[PDB]
């Protein structure tokens, strides 16, 4: 349907504000939102938002209640909620049965149309007991207050906005939508002690709507500048394609842009290595990349197994005119058994937790991109971001 | 002549990045086999 997300992110941020302000001993788990099996006999929640007004007006607020009555009609037998802002008025009030009847009253074509669509049968008393209309402040205020809270928590201020904050809300939402058998509630103390040790930028639909996103891109871009300025280096990408969007048709563009900026000259004398995990078939990708103009080093000899030697060798290069035998390197991870003689200089990971090659000298960079077009701004290949 | 072998001498001023920053000074000495380009 309409799926007004901003109300949902506000609701989750309310969870989070209470969690941060919470004292020792508190134990809660997320009330699952409908927009996720419906785990639990009856444990559900839902919310929407509207905050534009110079003073309270009972006139406009109707539509949410009508569409939510319809939703109740489609399924029931499972709590509900609502948030909205008008100047001055605040707090939570229980609507009266006479007020609910008035809500039954409609003076608009769309409202009366939804009413006609709404099932005749209703339990207005169960609605009053089960539905509510709360009023609160705008969101940005909550966000800035959360910023001060995180400051009070005593974390490195320079890094609060890039890693801690965007990853917090994500952890909180991980519980909203999931299917597994494990402890549900989340204690605060272990929560903070754990999040304090995780460094992995996180982008997604949720964080994208997060108010303060601009600084994140800029920080992560100014960080990788020196890492992507030198000419001769060794770089190692690793990817999981199960959870990314529209992989099969957008991986190629990324590969081409990369290989066409960083491995098209003479002094570029250590082409990269791309690795994919899962069950993907390299044949089709190799074929298309040939059709584009590039050549690859599968690493194989006779199509049985990979040799760790030939994959890592140096290529032949001639100046006038320019030719280069192999420009990129491909191999699946499970098949590659061994290690490199020279330990890489940069090891990027996309949607993965741990790898054997990690080390102290080797620099790691852990991301959680949901789409691939965002990283393109992080690695200086397009000026704008969608 | 003897092929042709043109030549174009040049003097340095400063540096320009992608984002747009201009920095004055011969901060970098360019390595050979590096391409040249014309200026809009």
């Amino acid at each position: 349907a309409e799926y007004s997300i901003k109300g949902y992110l506000y609701q989750f941020l309310k969870y989070l504000s209470e969690i941060l302000a919470a004292g020792d001993g508190a134990r809660i788990t997320i009330e699952g939102a409908i927009e996720d099996i419906a785990a639990g006999l009856t444990t559900a929640v839902q919310c929407k938002y509207h905050e534009q007004a110079e003073k309270y007006t009972l006139g406009k607020i109707y539509k949410p209640i009508l569409l939510m009555l319809e939703h109740f009609s489609k399924n029931s037998g499972v709590s509900y909620r609502l948030f909205c802002h008008f100047p001055g008025e605040s707090g939570t009030k229980a609507l009266t049965k006479d007020d609910l009847e008035t809500v039954l009253s409609t003076k608009g074509e769309v409202l009366r149309a939804i009413v006609a669509r709404i099932d005749t049968s209703v339990d207005y008393e169960a609605f009053l007991d089960r539905f509510a209309i709360e009023f609160g402040p705008s969101a940005e205020d909550l966000q800035v207050a959360v910023l001060a809270s995180l400051k009070d928590k005593g974390f490195d201020p320079d890094d609060i906005d890039a890693v801690i904050f965007p990853n917090a809300i994500q952890r909180i939402v991980d519980l909203a939508t999931r299917s597994d058998v494990n402890d549900r509630t989340v204690e605060p103390k272990t929560f903070l002690a754990g999040l304090r040790e995780v460094r992995r930028v996180t982008f997604t639909r949720w964080t994208r709507e997060l108010a303060t996103k601009g600084r994140m891109f800029s920080s992560l871009r100014k960080s990788l500048r020196s890492c992507l300025a030198h000419n001769s280096r060794w770089r190692v990408f690793v990817i999981n394609p199960l959870t990314i969007e529209n992989f099969d048709d957008d991986i190629v563009r990324f590969i081409k842009a990369f290989v066409q900026r960083y491995s098209s000259k003479y002094l570029h004398s250590n082409p990269p290595l791309f690795m994919l995990t899962g069950d993907y078939d390299l044949s089709v990708l190799q074929k298309r990349l040939y059709d584009a103009g590039l050549r690859c080093e599968t690493g194989k000899v006779g199509g049985t197994d990979v040799i760790i030697k030939e994959l890592f060798r140096r290529p032949i290069l001639i100046r006038n005119p320019f030719r280069m035998e192999f420009s990129l390197r491909l191999a699946k991870r499970d098949e590659v058994i061994g290690g490199p003689q020279r330990r890489p200089d940069e090891l990027f990971l996309i949607n993965v937790a741990d790898d054997e090659w990690k080390h102290e000298d080797v620099n790691v960079h852990g991301f959680k991109i949901e789409r691939l077009s965002d990283l393109e701004y992080i690695l200086q290949l397009r000026s704008d971001y969608a | 002549h003897v092929n042709f072998r043109f030549q174009i001498d040049t003097q340095p001023i400063g540096t320009l990045s992608e984002d747009g920053e201009f920095s004055r000074g011969s901060h970098s000495l360019p390595v050979p086999t590096e391409y040249a380009y014309v200026t809009p």
